[PDB]
RNA sequence: UCCGGCUCUACCUGGCUGGAGGGCAGUGAGAAAAUGUUGUGGUUAGCGGAAAUGGCUUGGGAUGGCCUGCCGUAGACGGUGAGAGCCCGGUACGUGAAAACCCGACGUCUGUCUUGAUGGUGUUCCCGAGUAGCAGCGGGCCCGUGGAAUCUGCUGUGAAUCUGCCGGGACCACCCGGUAAGCCUGAAUACUUCCCAGUGACCGAUAGCGGAUUAGUACCGUGAGGGAAUGGUGAAAAGUACCCCGGGAGGGGAGUGAAAGAGUACCUGAAACCGUGCGCUUACAAUCCGUCAGAGCCCUCGACGUGUCGUGGGGUGAUGGCGUGCCU
RNA sequence: GGCGUCUGGGGGGAACGCGGGGAAGUGAAACAUCUCAGUACCCGUAGGAAGAGAAAACAAAAUGUGAUUCCGUGAGUAGUGG
């Protein structure tokens, strides 16, 4: 799904665009990730409050330097490994 | 004769191409081109439209019930059109909408569509669309706007110039064809009629000869 | 070509047969089973793939409106919280096979010709037999028995080998064509159980397959067989914590939600059908149930005063006149 | 005939093929010849296709074509038919 749990996203649609947050579940069935703060239900269980998943094209991997981007892949030639790069600035991501 | 006045991507005049008085100088004729196009348009049509007749839908083999005594209506079968889930009477089947339109009819109406552009100074002949062996879509689109402000295009490039055709191919305006494949369709449908001199040179030896 | 061994036996002459080059063909109808190397040749999983977190405004949400940029060999199509080339899957375009299989190619391999070839001269023999032909009874040919050729089944009879035989729509003569009773043969053609990729001035849940839901199921029949009905909350379940009436069901507050006139009996929610409330009318009256006049009551729009008309409008209608349902 | 040992077969499958057997409703305004129709159905057999195929052929005096198959015409014609 090109962003995995751990990765640190930002929200660009729905109520709660603009805010940073780390994915802690990810969903490739659904496309749709669990973010920390962002998509906040109130439950009747008392009334609790927990995040719902929300689709992965919601959101955008951000960079070393906190700027969301489009994720890309390079090749190493050495070990034939393939990593996740940025399409901003190509450092590592 | 009408002079067309070739210009190039560099954006300077080339030459000139004389335009035929017999191929872009004809009276349009508005019944013979609404015939052929509508013979077009009939043609592209695919009768894929079926139905299953009182014979074709499953079972209803058996005469239903009493024909009398029963005090009710007198039924044949359980698939006869007034019952629910029974065939259909006069429905639609596969069927080939092409008509056997006269060559004649077809040219002169390809000619009158021509013509007609011609006469509005729609039509226009460049040496090539880009710069050769790479397309490039900006460069086509900037020489077709230098070329035209309208919006629906025709470009009539020769079968070999792939990379034209791959330059003007992502315009949402831009309708490419070949110099043979004309037609009156995608002639009327055009704002513009840009031609290649190649292009303009092959329809005018195919014709006039 | 050369060499070798045989044509009763050896000698000198003509033919049969093996071994070396040289070819020539090949899994092919023309004989056959194999076995190797190679082809970014194909198929059977994939991978990469440009460009907006853009501004303002509406909105629960922007994928809407207006305005800015950018890519385009990519503005196909879908998804994403409402119409997205620049958010996601992708698209143009490139790339990728250990193994298996399928197509080629070059080989081992096999068969085969070389004991060979040419154009000349006058005669005997051979050229597909229970066959052709004929007759009787049928079939089928445009041809239904007809003057009925060609082809063909059963039953009888039954020839010739080239100056022989068969055909040219009865048949005969002459010309012409061909060579039966032996066998193989690719392509052009027909089709789709199944697999893959697409398309539709095709259907959109009584339609389209019988079958979008337990579908050849439930159910019916001893059996062969017959054969249904049943789709839609919301963007997300956030599916109503807690309190109250009640045995529960159900409901009322309270919350969630943009909306509960979205509450898992859920999009929209028509008609028939069944209620409740208000207005007018109706218990001395013979009614195809309407229509034309029409008092009274109620409501409403204008103008002037306090209620009283008007180029008014609607509801109901006591009462009078007329009036024999629709289709076939 | 028996005994032993090797190699095959058997059944399924939607359509298409080939060879055999073969209706009736219907039309003819009745009906038997005729039609329907060599259809429906049935039997035997395949192959990826099958069947046919290399003149005992046509043709008509042309010093003519040259195996088979399939497609279009010829042509609803020549004909044939209670």
């Amino acid at each position: 799904m090109k962003v995995h749990k751990g990765d640190t996203v930002l929200v660009i649609s729905g109520k709660d665009k603009g805010a940073k947050g780390k994915v802690l579940v990810a969903y490739p069935d659904r496309n749709k990730v669990l973010v920390e703060g962002v998509n906040r239900i109130k439950k009747h269980t008392g009334i609790v409050t927990q995040e719902a998943p929300i689709h992965v094209s919601n959101v955008m991997v951000v960079d070393s330097d906190g700027k969301p981007t489009r994720v890309g892949y390079r090749i190493d030639d050495e070990t034939g490994k393939k990593v996740r790069i940025a399409k901003t600035n190509g450092k590592d991501i | 004769t009408l002079k067309v006045d070739v210009k190039t991507p560099a954006g300077k005049t080339d030459g000139s191409v004389e335009l035929p008085a017999e191929l872009f100088d004809v009276e349009p004729n508005i019944a013979l081109m609404h015939q052929v196009v509508t013979a077009q348009l009939a043609a592209k049509r695919q009768g894929t439209h079926s139905t299953k007749t009182r014979g074709e839908v499953s079972g209803g083999g058996k005469k239903p019930y009493r024909q009398k005594g029963t005090g009710r209506a007198r039924q044949g079968s359980t698939r006869a059109p007034q019952f629910t889930g029974g065939g259909t009477v006069h429905g639609p089947k596969p069927r080939d909408y092409s008509q056997r339109t006269p060559k004649k009819m077809i040219a002169a109406a390809l000619r009158g569509a021509l013509s007609d552009r011609a006469r509005n100074d729609r039509i226009h002949a460049v040496t090539e669309l880009v710069e050769g062996q790479t397309p490039s879509t900006k460069s086509a689109k900037t020489f077709l706007g230098t070329l035209t402000e309208n919006k629906k295009v025709l470009v009539v490039i020769g079968r070999t110039d792939e990379v034209g055709a791959k330059s003007v191919r992502n315009l949402p305006g831009v309708h490419v064809i070949s110099p043979d494949q004309l037609n009156t369709y995608d002639v009327l449908n055009a704002d513009d009629v840009v031609f290649s001199v190649e292009a303009l040179n092959a329809y005018i030896s195919a014709n006039s000869k």
